[PDB]
C-alpha cells in the first residue's frame, strides 16, 4: 500500500507584507506519508518608495 | 473570450513621485465572422458582452 497509484495537486497564490530584518514565513506545504513529487514555488518582492 | 491587457501610467509631479501614484488602463478587442443559418420562419440573433 505504500506505493504511488494516484496524484494530488495544490495551487496556492498568496499576497502579503513582511517587515525587513524578520524571518517571515510565507507558505507551508503539507507532505503525508509515502508521498513525493515536484514542488515549484515563486515569490515576488516590491518595497515601498525610497 | 480574452483577458484584458494592462498599461501603467505613473505620476511625475512631486506628490506622485513621493507617494508613487499610478494608473491602470484595461482594453480589449473581440470580433467574429460566422454564417447566418437559413430558416423558413427566420429568427433573431442576439449578441452579448460581459465583463
Amino acid at each position: 500500500y505504500q506505493t504511488k497509484r494516484n496524484v494530488r495537486r495544490e495551487a496556492r497564490t498568496l499576497m502579503g507584507r513582511f517587515k525587513a530584518g524578520k524571518l517571515a514565513p510565507v507558505m507551508a506545504v503539507p507532505v503525508k506519508g509515502s508521498e513525493g513529487g515536484m514542488l515549484s514555488q515563486s515569490v515576488s518582492f516590491e518595497l515601498d518608495p525610497i | 473570450s480574452v483577458v484584458l491587457g494592462r498599461q501603467i501610467i505613473g505620476a511625475t509631479d512631486t506628490a506622485g513621485v513621493e507617494d508613487g501614484v499610478k494608473r491602470s488602463d484595461m482594453a480589449a478587442q473581440l470580433s467574429f465572422t460566422v454564417p447566418i443559418p437559413t430558416t423558413e420562419l427566420g429568427g433573431i440573433i442576439v449578441t452579448f458582452a460581459c465583463i
